[PDB]
């Protein structure tokens, strides 16, 4: 596979270069704004995201050397997660806003127009800050968010000869975050502690992927959001 | 699966 | 200043090594068959014995006795199940297939059906992971003082980093010893620490089943057990 | 006013 023969620069290159859109939203600032719409325009915006996350995940490297089932099953529970990381990352220069398009930026305030969502709010502020503080690198960040999509779920899976190919791919992603720090001057010391802060913040963006999932577990039964025909089989994937 | 059809196209 | 940031790698990795909790027993009157409400007994009474030593153990993990009061009941809440789980995977991996509850309390996934056989799997799968990868005693207590001061900082910040630095620092060093190459040592460190992410993905999906035995109010909870699930809402 | 209080202190 091409996967395992890629360099470290190489590894770079091929991420950076599927890069999926920034999308923007439907958001009209003089319409006024009830707690439904503004999921609405959440619900609409990830909905399209998803589209792009799957062509997306489809030129990450060792993704398609994957059987087709075991794609669909590192999707569903990983999808979150990859949504979570890119809002955080968009928003880094914009200190108490989430950037969820370039047209919808949103402080904790709005963020209590919908119940519950404050908490989800404040833990995706203080990762972007979490971020902002580390001054994480765009090639940083692809590798992380490729480093959710593979192992997220391969712990969730007779012949697991594929589950040892993935973790030969996340093993050449730690050695390209690596040969990143080296490039910028880091000792090994100052390497292996911040390739240490960037995989413990993985933690806990899948506390907030649960924690959002079961949020959106219960708008589903309030059955005032709208909800696309993707996100329910998404969403029914956790449940 | 709409997953499953959009990773196959 | 705090007196952890001044130890050396070795000095870290006996003071967690002495610091670690007994390993207690279930019932001994088992009637291995069991009920729903009988196996949810046995596992809430060891849970709350546990606790108590996980709060001693606390105290003695270099670095957070440093913290405010509220500091530490912030993280013990916000990491308890974690702690639990990664406790009971590392007493499991030399028995595949198995859960090692205590000594007197070996389950298989058949046992698990009683009540979650979803977070069975997983812990099991969690344990073979740990097997294949021979997780050393020396690398477990430095993963579970870090789950213990990472899993709720982000939730609040400097000294806490600052410790988890330095827990890191220990953790090549444990690998630098065994013989491991450079490429080797970091490859390591972050296959140990993404399988964090999934003791954590297994710590929510089992603290949602134990909100729903309250509220089914099958087996009683201690106080205690109470207000350390009250706190995740 | 919880038991982690008393049992951090003791
Ligand atoms: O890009 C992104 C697009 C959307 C989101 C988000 C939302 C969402 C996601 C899916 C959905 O169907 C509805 C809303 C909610 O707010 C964030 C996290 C959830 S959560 O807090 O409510 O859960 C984040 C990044
Ligand atoms: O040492 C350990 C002791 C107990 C446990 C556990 C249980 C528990 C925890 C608290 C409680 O009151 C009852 C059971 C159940 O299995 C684990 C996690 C829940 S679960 O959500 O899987 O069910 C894990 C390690």
């Amino acid at each position: 596979s091409l996967a395992l023969s890629l360099t470290a620069d190489q590894m770079v290159s091929a991420l950076l270069d599927a890069e999926p859109p920034i999308l923007y939203s439907e958001y009209d600032p003089t319409r006024p704004f009830s707690e439904a719409s503004m999921m609405g325009l959440l619900t609409n915006l990830a909905d399209r995201e998803l589209v792009h996350m799957i062509n997306w995940a489809k030129r990450v490297p060792g993704f398609v050397d994957l059987t087709l089932h075991d794609q669909v099953h590192l999707l569903e529970c990983a999808w979150l997660e990859i949504l979570m990381i890119g809002l955080v990352w968009r928003s880094m220069e914009h200190p108490g806003k989430l950037l969820f398009a370039p047209n919808l930026l949103l402080d904790r305030n709005q963020g209590k127009c919908v119940e519950g969502m404050v908490e989800i709010f404040d833990m995706l502020l203080a990762t972007s800050s979490r971020f902002r503080m580390m001054n994480l690198q765009g090639e940083e960040f692809v590798c992380l968010k490729s480093i959710i999509l593979l192992n997220s779920g391969v712990y969730t899976f007779k012949s697991l000869e594929e589950k040892d190919h993935i973790h030969r791919v996340l093993d050449k992603i730690t050695d390209t975050l690596i040969h990143l720090m080296a490039k910028a001057g880091l000792t090994l010391q100052q390497q292996h502690q911040r390739l240490a802060q960037l995989l413990l913040i993985l933690s806990h963006i899948r506390h907030m992927s649960n924690k959002g999932m079961e949020h959106l577990y219960s708008m589903k039964c309030k059955n005032v959001v709208p909800l696309s025909d993707l996100l329910l089989e998404m969403l029914d994937a956790h449940r | 699966k709409i997953l499953h059809r959009l990773l196959q196209d």
